[PDB]
């Protein structure tokens, strides 16, 4: 029923095509009473001003008939594919909303499936219906009324043959619609299988477990084709069964029949032209069935496709949501309570600690801590089980999830970059962004030297992921497209793990120049780039080990002694 | 070189009956079909009543029926139509249409057709 | 038709089997024939003589006829469906199979959600050139010459005009299906680029999500969308132009040969009657005609997708020497010689990169960000081939050692940890599948690895999602050096391998590492200069060029550039 509305916008051009099938149908109804009047009473009474009289009617007949045929196909393929189109972007709309919880109920593979796939089967439904719509139903109201007018009686037995056929297209729906989700699904898997060997190619190569692969697609395929073979046996059984029944209706009207001419209820020479309107109910009765093949094949991709749409995203804007245009970047954890799962142990607890606008804090903590985690709250990644957190003393939850996303800029510790140039991936964090700035933070983040370089320059092409850079190029890339933003918070997850002393030296000193008044947090591992922030949040074990100085750190915190021994 | 001769055309009250007679001169090979056609004051051609020498068939108009019957004399090389029980509705122009076929015609290229004279039967 | 005789070669497996489908479809249509006939026969023989007596008989033979004819059309259904699957099964096998052999640069440069459309979208549509479009075809064909042999048992004079009309069937069909192929291979070009974009945005939502970019990437999608739409739109009207056009032609047709029989009937050669039955016997050979020309427009469909196909099935795969030979005994003599290469092939990464490592020394490469470091371990694993110069490992070429015997022989422990989305054991059994549950949880216990591993819901058996990312930065890196350990390679690299590992737990596993490294030739890669002092060799790295090499001490009195590195940590 919501995917019915899909079609809406669309309605002029869906009310025409079933039209112009009608215009067609008509216009070929007509063909052999035509060429009986240009032969029968034309030739036959050898008058030529009859013979094109009919000649030029059964010429324009079939010329509407043609404009009315094109017309039906060109009217649903636009509905239909329309239909889709749409259908495909409210999807991925809403694959965009979702967290990343979201994403791993529907998995990736399936997702992919779901937006293509799943939509092709429901748009091929739609264009299927746009045609046979009102022709099906039409063809088999005037065949039976046809049947009808030559005799009633013989019509009684027309009746009798819908148990075994109502029957059969019951038995196609129950038994039919899970064993097509069955194949939607096996199309998830072969997904699956595919993509994970494309995204980590070099591991299966390196490994030489290609073999493996080889048998790992393998079983994904055979199960796939096994889906497919037992769903579509179903019909390759009940069509060929469908059509006997429908051929024994025609044994039973000669039986009747017979019965009939015995007994002088029915005429010999209506006989004749009951056989050919008979032929003409069970030819339309196969298309209501055939409309029943496609809805049990559209019936399982649209249940995927609604559960994708009717599924709301981990982290949702509130109604009274308060908008955030000015932000000074007040960061606060008010006994911050997190969990990953329910029967996992809280991933962070006891969390409460507040940061003053502008000041730069150094995270520090133990390999599985929560650094990441904790960074995670602040742009409203993840929300915390028990406890809030804070930004401009304002409950994160509270506020306008674009207004605050808008203000806050990240270096994720596995830097991700995008397909297409330089320049757009640096325009990632403001659009309206000019030349000047997109140069400038580059040249803060060390890497313009290397992007103007390049023959292309700041236009030079990006692969997915960034893979035709270097480690600590993609990095520093990460580290420019945050800048480019202007954020009044800034996180930055292990900043400069893939990145020498000497550029790690030069950037971080370039940061504290330039990013003033900015609110920073810097995930490090290193006691002596710890040093040039204001204050240190130490973590272990999921709660606050420590916060404040290095010198009160040395005295106090445990763990922060720990991580100074091992580098001092 | 043919001509077809037209007579036998009167004033007939309703119900009544009249044979018209459709004489035809020349060097005629062999006739493959005969026609009748009836044309009003202000109309261009129609067709009444036709006969194929191959098989005997007649195909007559709709309004005719079991009324008109045409016929042909091989020896006399005559085409006849005979007009019974006449209603008022056929008052107009009869004619004749014959088409011959002459010894060896070429592969593509076809023979003759000749027309009559016509004659005015009036039924009130 | 070059595409067709490819794709027509799938089925040569299935000869036999193709035979006795087209000997039961050549049945059914006999048989499809020969039930209006004795309908027409039945009323001709019981019903106009009244003599009911031979109903039964005539009824049972007519029953026979229909039983027959369903369990044919079940017959070629059944066999049918499984020998189509087969193709498609074969064609799947074949892409997935070429991919394993084609080298990595594909991979790189070619959107996955592309390759992801061409083994699903693209083989699922070579289904309409198989299945119900054989048997179509089959029965076509039977029909036609059926049909042709009766039309000329009738009137040959006028077989001649309905022939003659066949010329112009064929050319708009020639039109048409030119366009169909030209806006189909449209159609699954631009479907490929959408899955491209659904795929990428999707792995990697967050930094859409972090950067506000979901309206961005909504305008970006709608672009290729739209695209879609439109070339969809003109490929589907293309498809179906074709049956409203053709009983257009069939008109034409019609008339013409009414004309030529009726000037036939004049010219004494035939009668009204025959004209009338003429049309009859054209019908039954314009219906097959008209559907075979529509199966041409509908193959269009299975042809432009064959295309990019075989597309994948004809890219130069990565092969070995003929005379590739096999490392036995390895010790770990690892040697470059002169060695040169660039990515673009335009500008050089590395420059005569020359150096040697005698077999169980742990050598350290280190060098500013882009200097080479991963592109010299790259050209070890041979995913690349030099420029112009050699990679000697035990004492012969790079080049010379097989692909297979190379890789195992060496190990990696990747700058970009990646992972898979099964338990935590079968992540760490990958190399080694040979390796015992004690082997795992001792080298996971050396690592550090274990204690989070226990931790875990279901402990090594815990499923972990793509990529592991249920798992912090550090543990994913802990999980990856545990994994090559437990491979057991005498040459092994750890490009970064530390990055997200915390300085206190690097220093633990250096430890422990050393005993399990011993007897092991090694290279590591890394920017905390203070844990590789150590190394027996280091090779310091600068514009892709070697600058300096040698020990930790010698290096620092030299006042150089690992000098410079090493005084810019603090
Ligand atoms: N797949 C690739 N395609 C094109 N260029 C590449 C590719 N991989 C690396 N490069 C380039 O090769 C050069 C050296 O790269 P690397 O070998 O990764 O250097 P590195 O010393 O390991 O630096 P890191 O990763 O930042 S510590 C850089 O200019 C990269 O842009
Ligand atoms: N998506 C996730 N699902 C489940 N557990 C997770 C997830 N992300 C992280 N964890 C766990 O949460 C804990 C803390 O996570 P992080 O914040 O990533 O750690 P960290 O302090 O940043 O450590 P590093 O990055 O390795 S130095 C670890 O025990 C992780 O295994
Ligand atoms: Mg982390
Ligand atoms: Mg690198």
């Amino acid at each position: 029923k919501t995917l019915a509305r899909y079609l809406k916008p669309y309605w002029i051009f869906a009310v025409l095509a079933p039209l112009f099938m009608v215009v067609e149908v008509i216009c070929d109804l007509s063909q052999p009473t035509l060429l009986a009047r240009i032969v029968d009473e034309g030739i036959a009474r050898g008058d030529f001003s009859l013979v094109l009289k009919t000649g030029i009617l059964m010429l324009i007949v079939a010329l509407i008939g043609a404009v009315g045929g094109i017309g039906c196909t060109v009217f649903a393929s636009y509905a239909s594919q329309n239909f889709g189109a749409d259908l495909r972007r409210d999807l991925f709309r809403k694959v965009l909303s979702f967290s990343i919880s979201n994403v791993n109920r529907f998995h990736t593979s399936s997702l992919i499936t779901r937006l293509t796939n799943d939509v092709t089967q429901l748009q091929n439904l739609v264009m299927m219906l746009l045609r046979i719509v009102v022709r099906a139903p039409l063809l088999f109201v005037g065949g039976i009324v046809m049947a009808v007018s030559i005799n009633v009686k013989l019509s009684s037995v027309l009746i009798f043959l819908i148990p075994p056929i109502v029957l059969l297209f019951v038995w196609l729906t129950k038994k039919g619609n899970p064993l097509f989700r069955k194949i939607q699904e096996s199309t998830d898997e072969v997904n699956r299988v595919v993509r994970e060997n494309l995204l980590g190619v070099r591991v299966v190569r390196a490994f030489r477990r290609e073999e493996y692969e080889n048998e790992n697609f393998r079983k994904a395929n055979e199960s796939l084709r096994r889906s497919i073979i037992s769903a579509f046996s179903l019909i390759v059984f009940a069509l060929p069964l469908f059509i006997f029944i429908v051929n024994m209706g025609m044994i039973a009207v000669l039986w009747f029949g017979g019965v009939l001419v015995r007994n002088n209820q029915m005429e010999i020479g209506s006989i004749m032209a009951y056989t050919n309107y008979l032929m003409q109910i069970m030819f339309s009765l196969m298309m209501i069935g055939n409309i029943l093949n496609f809805i049990v094949r559209a019936s399982a991709s649209a249940k995927r496709v609604l559960e994708v749409l009717n599924e709301k995203p981990a982290i949702e804007e509130a109604d009274n949501a308060l908008a955030l245009p000015n932000v000074e970047g007040s960061v606060s954890f008010e006994n911050v309570e997190f969990r990953y799962f329910e029967n996992t142990d809280p991933v962070l607890s006891g969390v409460n600690f507040s940061v003053k606008p502008g000041s730069l804090v150094a995270v520090l903590g133990e390999t599985g801590s929560g650094k990441s985690t904790l960074m995670n709250l602040i742009p409203r990644l993840i929300d915390p089980e028990r406890g809030r957190v804070e930004v401009d003393e304002l409950d994160v939850r509270t506020v306008k999830l674009k207004d605050l996303r808008g203000h806050i800029s990240a270096v994720p510790q596995e830097t991700v970059l995008f397909s297409g140039t330089i320049k757009e991936n640096l325009k990632w964090g403001r659009e309206d962004a000019t030349d000047d700035e997109i140069v400038e933070a580059a040249k803060i983040a060390q890497i313009h030297d290397f992007i103007i370089s390049l023959p292309e320059g700041y236009d030079s092409r990006v692969e997915r992921g960034g893979r035709n850079f270097s480690g600590g190029q993609k990095q520093r890339l990460s580290i420019a497209r945050a800048l480019v933003k202007k954020p009044k918070v800034l996180i930055l997850d292990d900043c400069t793990s893939s990145v020498d002393p000497i550029t790690e030296k030069r950037i971080l000193d370039g940061l504290k120049r330039y990013t003033k008044g900015c609110t920073t947090f810097i995930i490090t591992q290193k006691i002596p780039t710890a040093l040039l922030a204001d204050k240190i949040l130490v973590l272990h074990e999921g709660k606050v080990a420590g916060f404040g100085t290095h010198k009160e750190l040395l005295e106090h915190c445990k763990p922060y002694r720990e991580i100074y021994e091992s580098q001092f | 070189q043919v001509q077809l001769v037209e007579s036998g055309g009167g004033s007939v009250q309703a119900g009544g009956s009249l044979r018209l007679s459709c004489a035809a001169s020349g060097n005629i090979h062999h006739i493959s079909y005969l026609g009748w056609f009836r044309q009003a004051p202000g109309k261009e051609r129609e067709g009444v009543a036709a006969l194929w020498t191959k098989d005997g068939n007649t195909y007559y108009a709709d309004s005719v029926k079991g009324r008109f019957t045409v016929s042909l004399d091989n020896a006399k090389n005559t085409g006849y139509l005979q007009m019974n029980s006449l209603k008022p509705e056929d008052t107009a122009l009869y004619y004749c249409a014959a088409a011959d076929t002459g010894s060896d015609t070429p592969l593509w290229d076809w023979v003759y057709w000749y027309w009559g004279q016509g004659t005015q039967v009036t039924v009130s | 038709t070059a595409t067709l005789r490819r794709l027509l070669g799938y089925l040569r497996p299935h000869t036999f089997t193709l035979i006795m489908v087209f000997v039961f479809v050549t049945v059914s249509s006999i048989l499809g024939v020969l039930s209006p006939y004795l309908i027409g026969k039945t009323i001709d023989v019981v019903f106009v003589p009244r003599r009911f007596d031979l109903l039964p008989r005539y009824m049972l033979i007519l029953g026979t006829i229909y039983a027959l004819t369903s369990l044919l059309f079940w017959l070629q259904g059944k066999i049918m469906l499984t020998l189509s699957q087969d193709v498609v099964f074969r064609l799947r096998k074949e892409l997935f199979e070429k991919l394993q052999r084609v080298p990595v640069g594909f991979f790189d440069r070619t959107p996955h959600g592309d390759i992801i459309s061409r083994v699903i979208n693209d083989v699922d549509n070579i289904n309409n050139v198989l299945g119900n479009s054989i048997i179509q075809f089959f029965s076509g064909i039977v029909t036609l010459a059926g049909a042709v042999i009766m039309m000329f048992r009738v009137n040959v004079i006028l077989s001649l005009v309905t022939l003659s009309i066949v010329p112009l069937t064929v050319l708009i069909t020639q039109i048409v299906s030119s366009q169909t192929r030209k806006y189909f291979y449209e159609n699954q070009r631009v479907l490929g680029q959408l899955n491209g974009i659904i795929e990428e945005d999707i792995s990697g939502l967050t930094v859409i999500k972090l950067f506000t970019r979901e309206e961005k990437e909504m305008e970006k999608f709608d672009r290729v969308n739209e695209s879609l739409r439109k070339v969809g739109t003109k490929a589907q009207i293309f498809s179906g132009v074709l049956p409203p056009l053709m009983n257009m032609v069939n008109n034409l047709g019609f008339a013409l040969i009414s004309g030529f029989g009726g000037w036939l009937a004049l010219k004494d050669i035939i009668t009204v009657g025959t004209i009338a039955t003429f049309i009859g016997y054209s019908r039954q050979f314009t219906r097959p005609l008209n559907e075979l020309s529509n199966q041409f427009n509908m193959i269009q469909m299975a042809l432009a997708s064959a295309e990019r196909i075989f597309e994948i099935l004809d890219l130069e795969e990565e092969k070995d020497d003929p005379d590739a030979v096999e490392l036995r005994e390895v010790r770990g003599e690892i040697e470059f010689k002169n060695v040169w290469f660039s990515y673009d092939k335009k500008k050089p990464v590395l420059k005569d990169i020359t150096f040697h490592i005698k077999p169980g020394q742990k050598v350290a490469l280190v060098g500013p960000t882009g200097s080479g470091k991963t592109t010299i371990v790259n050209l070890l694993m041979r995913f690349y081939d030099v420029d112009r110069g050699q990679i000697l490992v035990d004492g012969i070429d790079i080049r010379k050692i097989k692909r297979s015997s190379l890789r195992s022989s060496i190990g990696i422990v990747l700058q970009d940890t990646i992972l898979f989305s099964t338990t935590v054991k079968e992540n760490l059994k990958y190399g080694n599948p040979g390796a015992t549950d004690e082997e795992i949880k001792e080298a996971a216990k050396l690592t550090h690895s274990d204690h989070f591993i226990k931790h875990l819901p279901e402990g090594y058996e815990t499923v972990l999602t793509d990529n592991g990312e249920d798992l912090s930065q550090g543990q994913r890196q802990l999980l990856a050096i545990t994994r090559a350990f437990l491979a057991n390679p005498k040459i092994l690299i750890l490009d970064a391998a530390t990055s997200n590992v915390d300085t206190k737990t690097e220093k633990s596993i250096q430890a422990a590492m050393w005993k399990l490294m011993e007897g092991k030739t090694s290279i590591i890669i890394a920017h905390r200069l203070n844990t590789i002092k150590n190394a027996d060799l280091i090779i310091v790295l600068r514009d892709g060029e070697i600058v300096e090499m040698g020990k930790h001490d010698e290096l620092i009195q030299k006042r150089g550039f690992y000098y410079e590195l090493f005084t810019s940590q603090y």
